[PDB]
């Protein structure tokens, strides 16, 4: 039960990011709770976006990196 | 003769730093969405 | 017979929980003697209503968590 149960809590509160071809398909964890932009949570969908948008963006102006790729972390509030 | 000794006494003081409080444990994002739009996370998914 | 000693006594005095569908159907373990509420042991029967009435009287009030599924302990007497 313990597996099943923080599997559960994990996917209800978090959301993996991903890009273009990666193994595993799968850069970063955050969860939806440093992710909204306004006092309900569902606004986290929103705050999703920009991240999206925002990632895109550094990768359409740092093309240099070693793959058009890069990773994502959520430490403290940031 | 006079004592060459008086009651004063030394005085130690304690190390007392405030900082910045933390903020209290924030509602799991499960029952946030409970209280806020009446229906829990399976129920919405459902739709 | 160390094995079947100790299975024979904790059957016999203590309890398992269960819920709805959990993953090994097993949801703590009270001992049978922390659930009287009389002074003959046969009360501990009794005692357990009251524990499947408030386990699910408070899934029926907290239905918010991970699952509808709480968990169980008797730590001291409590």
């Amino acid at each position: 039960m313990a597996m099943e149960q923080m599997t559960k809590f994990l996917k209800e509160s978090t959301y993996t990011f991903t890009g273009d071809d990666v193994d595993g398909d799968t850069v970063g964890v955050i969860p939806k709770n440093m992710m909204q932009v306004n006092s309900d949570p569902k606004s986290w969908e929103q705050g999703r976006d920009i991240l999206e948008e925002a990632r895109k963006g550094i990768i359409a102006s740092n093309p240099w990196i070693t793959n058009k790729q890069l990773t994502m972390y959520s430490q403290g509030d940031s | 003769h006079k004592q060459k000794v008086t009651q004063e006494l030394p005085e130690s003081t304690s190390f007392d730093v405030k900082g910045i409080e933390q903020e209290a444990t924030a509602k799991p994002f499960a029952k946030d969405f409970w209280e806020t739009h009446g229906e829990t996370l399976d129920e919405y998914n459902s739709r």
